């Protein structure tokens, strides 16, 4: 596990995620701090937000438990922090990276999935009225996201 | 009226109804030797309704070697009469008998009749009498190292379950006019040409949901056909599809008919010549045998073996057969005639008690007919085997001695082994190495670790407990036992109660490791295997793994500097369903039970042990308010069950029960309902509920119902138990405190600053303080699922079947719910039996040394469908590293306790390669990339220094060595792999 | 040419070859029919497990072969 957590660290170094940033806490390798910032064509612009990820001692033949840390309004995000994600639960293989992860969440930030919703209330708002989750996504990126 | 307190892991493998039946069978067998002692200890284990032994022949010494029911006080004992004793005492349903005369008619008590240790005369004499009156014989032989097994269920057998899987069901998403079923979206129905298939919930063609099974025309991983459908409709859409298996009848020959023309099954496709070979071979041994007053060919004699190749001339050319037949193997089936090897007994008479299951069940495909095996590449080529070291020396070794001489038993008196885990594979290797005579010279010895205790289940396969060791340590019970069958182990065997893993290094260290000589694991877990698997790798140990599952199983050899490790593989992993699945769409009674088990974690596990913790720790609120997802969760998990929601009778416990009846069975789905009416639909139009996603209803309580009650019985008592309370079980209590039960109005709600901060702050003011409560704790329910009184099982199948009625899914028993959520493996004895056998087999292989790497063979099997097959193991790959052959599993650099710095410049001139990462354990003792002060600052470190400052944790004083792992570029910047470093303190 | 590949639990598989394919081609056939990934594939062939980077006739794998596709496991 070592190995490929070293590898995919050194990639990180050698190219710049840009809209991430991922590194171990103090010298854990086991212990991830991920930062995503909100895409700019979504209520979450201009938004910090912080991940943690936890690799198993079987990486990279089991998923990472990637877990928001910062208050997120997203159908598909609960208050834990836990990710509606597929390559997360049963679809993973011990071929997937951190980036593509950090990709996938940010894809799944800028537009979401209220058809298969985690949180059925506020993917409810979402597809009746658009605005009230506009302005509650907003509210939230700004007290939770900005500080 | 199955005793599902002993057969539990059995009848996950069998049934009910198998089980019914099986204990309405007798079973016969001739010849109390190993073979057939460990037949009747498996079919005892089995739970037939009983047993009968016939053996007039008295004691020799020589039986001793597979035979562990005698001892060397029976000498000249009939040993039917002193097994019968021993064997009575394995299961206290079936009895066990002997008769002291067979005659023919006598033979039609009996639903099953085994034959060991028999002439061919005799056995056509039986066999001609079972033929015709229909009763099931089956007849092993166990000849050194080769074997043989003969089935004759009879000309109308009838097969109910062809291969022991479970019937194949999916869900539907469109069936055309002409048939073409369709799944859903990525899913594979996995039904093979000639299935029949039964179709619910149609919708669009009702005529399909009238329950008749129609075939099956695979057409693709995702879709199949089913006929002409024209008539029933034009097009359905959604529903589910089941397999329905179809009896099979089975035509068996007779022994004498099967003698001239045999049918074979094959255990290795890389030998298919050799099975008509060992036909004639064993009716040239019955010839030898009738034509010497019953004597084998002794060991290792020229003149016997041409003798019987002149025998096996004579009778190839009777039978007509046209096969040129190979003198060497021939002579070898000559040599080892007199041979009685434990670990052939075992694997055979695994397989034949599988046999004798299946003709008393009518469950699983039996061998037609023939079985020949051999395990010809276990003979010893590193000693000397001729006629003077192979002869008998009188001792209980004989059988043994006549296949692999005197020096190879110095050879294994002299092992220093050690077993991992004393389970079912666990006792039936030490049983294996007891008779093998493993570790009984003066520099041998056995060590066992295991940290569990017997329990009433693990009865059913593990042969060395009895009811009176329920609650004691596995180890002592089985060094204890294997003592008793080997009294030349007394003071051999060390037994340890400890879990193999990071924690038991200063016990399993550097000095125990190193005057070991194979490691055996015998464990149920991946991680165990992993961490047992580094450890031989480091200290370059052999290593013999081995795993069952119902009546499959397999067996891998790791041999160091040849092969690969047992973690160089992968296995499937185990599936977990998405979170929103479980929480809101289930459609599954797996999804049901996963959330009951969540939600008895997260009702009578999680608020008890935040209570508990917060009047232990001082600090406890504090650190919570700021490392955790959901502090306000905790806060109210305290306060309610301290002093909002604390009951102070049992009464209080039935109304809380129904209380959260009404939380979690009827106000959530109104919410979710509130959220997603059933008539909304997606973004695309299509309707939300359909397919996948079932529409729920709200449950109205009703005492009458058994289910609810259940559901309020079970989460009272143990709401009670949590709380130290005197529960009861009479339903007059319930149905009085529950009539006087007012809900509260429920309305799903529509949604629509800084203070909370102060609202958390009164939350935890107004708790009782923790020095108000001294020596006052709440009890946690930690989960049990073989404890049938501690409502476990009861709350989670309540709760599993109350949210599947809420969504319209079929609901469970305690059987199957307790099967799902307790993870239990069906286990089964034959399979272990088998296991054991083939370890034990390739034991004598590592104990001999053997170099090539084609001498070894991994094994698996699948005794439902009668499957077996082997294959050499993988060669270690190999790189080049400077210019050097480097091993990549088995090689490692040995350095001093240099510095940092040395280390680097070590690699920069020796290797020619430059380090860019160093790591140790979990942590990152060095990368390229680092600040220059913190490198600067760790540099003139010693590597010992370095992890105790980078882990803040001084190492151990039985720490001898330090395992670091290093990533490395060469001077052109390619990435090269490195083995990796050992650093001696 | 065409192989059979049977399961340790008793499915039969049939799969359209040639001689030069390599096994990395038949364990993704394999998954294509099956599921599987070819790194969790077992498969043996006249008592020898067939190993990613060579080809069928290495192994003189001819028509009408039979394959068995086993795994590992963990009770004990
Ligand atoms: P089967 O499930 O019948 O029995 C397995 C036995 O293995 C022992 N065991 C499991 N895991 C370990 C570790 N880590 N160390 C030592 N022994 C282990 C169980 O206690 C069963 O006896
Ligand atoms: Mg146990
Ligand atoms: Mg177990």
């Amino acid at each position: 596990a070592l190995k490929r957590i070293n590898r995919e660290l050194a990639d990180l170094g050698k190219d710049p995620p840009s809209s991430s940033s991922a590194g171990p806490v103090g010298d854990d390798l086991f212990h991830w701090q991920a930062t995503i910032m909100g895409p700019a064509d979504s209520p979450y612009a201009g938004g910090v937000f912080f991940l943690s990820i936890h690799f198993p001692t079987d990486y990279p033949f089991k998923p990472p438990k990637v877990n928001f840390t910062t208050r997120i309004y997203h159908p598909n995000i609960n208050s834990n922090g836990s990710i509606c994600l597929d390559i997360l639960r049963d679809q993973w293989s011990p071929a997937l990276t951190i980036s593509k992860v950090l990709l996938s969440i940010s894809s799944l930030l800028t537009d979401p999935n209220p058809d298969d919703p985690l949180v059925p209330e506020i993917a409810h708002v979402y597809k009746t009225d658009r605005s009230r989750y506009e302005l509650s996504a907003r509210e939230w990126t700004r007290k939770y996201a900005i500080g | 009226t199955i005793d599902e307190g002993l057969y539990s892991r059995q009848l996950y493998v069998l049934g009910h109804e198998a089980m019914k039946q099986m204990s309405q069978s007798n079973v016969l067998i001739i010849g109390c030797k190993g073979l057939g002692v460990e037949i009747a200890k498996n079919v005892c284990l089995a739970g037939v309704k009983s047993v009968t032994l016939y053996d007039p022949q008295p004691t020799r010494i020589e039986d001793l070697s597979s035979q562990y029911f005698l001892t060397e006080d029976d000498i000249g004992v009939p040993r039917a009469k002193v097994t019968v004793s021993k064997l009575a005492e394995l299961n206290q349903y079936v009895p066990v008998s002997v008769v002291d005369e067979l005659s023919t008619e006598y033979l039609k008590n009996f639903k099953c009749v085994v034959v060991t240790e028999t002439s061919l005369t005799k056995q056509l004499e039986i066999n001609d009498f079972t033929h015709k009156n229909h009763i099931a014989y089956i007849a092993a032989d166990s000849r050194g190292l080769f074997g043989s097994i003969f089935c004759d269920f009879g000309e109308n057998f009838i097969c109910t379950d062809t291969d022991g899987n479970e019937p194949l069901t999916g869900m539907i998403a469109s069936i055309t006019d002409d048939g073409v079923v369709t799944m859903l979206e990525e899913t594979r129905h996995g039904l093979e040409n000639g299935d029949f298939v039964k179709f619910t919930e149609v919708k669009g063609m009702p005529g399909l949901n009238d329950g008749t099974p129609r075939k099956v025309e695979v057409k693709g991983p995702y879709t199949f056909s089913i006929g002409s459908v024209k008539d029933l409709g034009s097009a359905g859409y959604n529903g589910v599809f089941t397999q329905v298996k179809v009896p099979t009848k089975i035509s068996f020959k007779s022994l004498r008919e099967s003698l001239k023309d045999p049918e074979y099954v094959y255990p290795d496709f890389g030998k298919m010549m050799r099975p008509p070979q060992y036909h004639i071979a064993f009716q040239a041994l019955s010839a030898f045998a009738d034509a010497h007053e019953g004597s084998l060919p002794r060991p290792r004699n020229d003149i016997d073996a041409a003798e019987f190749f002149e025998f096996c001339k004579k009778i190839a050319s009777t039978l007509q057969f046209d096969v040129e037949l190979d003198e060497k193997l021939i002579k070898e089936i000559s040599y080892q005639a007199r041979g009685d090897l434990v670990a052939m007994s075992a694997f055979l008479g695994g397989a034949v008690a599988q046999e004798v299951l299946k003709a008393t069940t009518s469950k699983f495909y039996p061998l037609k007919q023939y079985f020949y095996f051999d395990s010809l590449e276990s003979l010893p080529s590193s000693v000397t085997i001729s006629e003077e070291t192979c002869k008998p020396r009188g001792c209980r070794y004989d059988g043994q001695i006549a296949v692999f001489g005197s020096e190879f038993q110095e050879k294994i008196a002299s092992l220093s082994t050690f077993l991992v885990g004393a389970g079912a594979i666990g006792c039936e290797m030490l049983k294996n190495w007891a008779m093998m005579g493993v570790a009984t010279g003066e520099s041998g010895h056995i060590s066992v670790t295991d940290m569990d205790s017997i329990e009433k289940s693990n009865l059913n396969r593990q042969f060395l407990f009895r009811p009176r060791d329920v609650g004691k340590l596995k180890s002592e019970c089985a060094s204890t036992a294997v003592s008793i069958m080997n009294p030349s182990l007394t003071g051999k065997i060390t037994s340890y109660q400890e879990r193999v893993g990071p924690e038991s290094e200063g016990i399993f260290g550097d000095e125990f490791f190193e005057k070991l000589s194979l490691v055996t694991n015998a464990l149920d877990n991946v991680e165990a295997r992993m961490y047992v698997d580094r450890r031989c790798v480091f200290f370059e140990k052999p290593l013999l793994e081995s795993g069952t599952l119902g009546t499959k199983g397999n067996t891998q050899v790791v041999v160091p500097h040849l092969t690969e490790s047992y973690g160089s593989s992968q296995d499937p992993p185990e599936k977990s369903f998405p979170i929103c699945t479980l929480k809101n769409f289930p459609n599954r009674i797996e999804h049901t039970i996963a959330w009951a088990r969540d939600l008895f974690e997260g009702l009578f596990k999680q608020p008890i042990d935040n209570v508990n913790m917060y009047l232990s720790s001082p600090n406890f609120l504090e650190t919570s308010l700021k490392t955790s997802s959901n502090p306000r969760e905790v806060l109210e998990n305290i306060r309610d069950y301290l002093v909002t929601e604390k009951p102070l009778s049992f009464e209080e416990c039935i109304m809380w029960a129904r209380l959260q009846f009404d939380k979690f069975f009827n106000n959530n789905i109104q919410q979710l309902l509130f959220n997603f009416p059933k008539d909304s639909v997606t973004s695309t139009g299509q309707p939300f509920w359909s397919g996948p996603k079932r529409a729920p209803t709200p449950l109205s309580f009703d005492i009458h119902n058994r289910e609810h009650f259940d559901f309020i019985v079970a989460a009272a008592s143990l709401y009670a138990f949590n709380y130290g309370l005197k529960s009861e079980t009479d339903p007059a209590i319930y149905e009085r405190v529950l009539a006087g039960y007012n809900p509260p109005p429920f309305a799903p709600k529509s949604g629509i600053a800084n203070k909370d901060k102060q609202e958390l702050k009164s939350i935890a003011d107004s708790l009782p303080p923790p020095s108000s409560l001294v020596g006052f704790r709440l009890t946690p329910a930690e989960f049990e699922k073989d404890d049938d009184s501690n409502h476990h099982i009861d709350f989670i199948t309540a709760a599993s079947n109350l949210r599947a009625m809420n969504y319209d899914i079929t609901p469970a028993d305690r059987f199957k719910t307790k099967f799902v959520a307790g993870k239990i493996v069906p286990a089964m004895c034959t399979s272990t039996a088998v296991v054991s056998g083939l370890v034990c087999l390739e034991l004598v292989k590592l104990v001999d040394g053997k170099k090539k790497i084609e001498e070894y063979k991994n094994g698996f099997f699948n005794l439902a469908i009668g499957l077996f097959t082997f294959s050499d193991p993988i060669a270690s790959p190999k790189m080049k590293v400077n210019g050097k052959e480097i091993d990549k599993i088995w090689d490692r650099y040995n350095l001093p306790d240099c510095t940092l710095q040395e280390l680097i410049d070590y690699f920069q001139k020796e290797e020619g390669l430059e380090v860019t990462m160093l790591s140790s354990g979990v942590s990152l003792l060095y990368a390229n990339f680092q600040p220059p002060k913190k490198l600067a600052e760790r540099l003139p470190l010693k590597i010992s220094e370095l992890v105790e400052q980078i882990t803040k944790k001084k190492l151990e004083p039985f720490r001898k060595h330090l395992v670091l792992e290093i990533c490395c570029d060469d001077a052109n910047g390619e990435d090269v792999e490195v083995p990796f470093i050992c650093i001696k303190l | 040419m065409q192989i059979f590949v049977k399961t340790l639990t008793g499915k039969t598989i049939t799969l359209e070859v040639e001689s030069s394919d390599t096994i990395d081609n038949v364990k993704s056939k394999i998954q294509d029919k099956e599921g599987i990934p070819p790194d969790q594939q077992r498969l043996i062939f006249a008592g020898k497990q067939l190993e990613d980077g060579r080809t069928l006739s290495d192994y003189n794998i001819q028509k009408e072969s039979t394959l068995h596709l086993v795994l590992r496991l963990r009770g004990g």
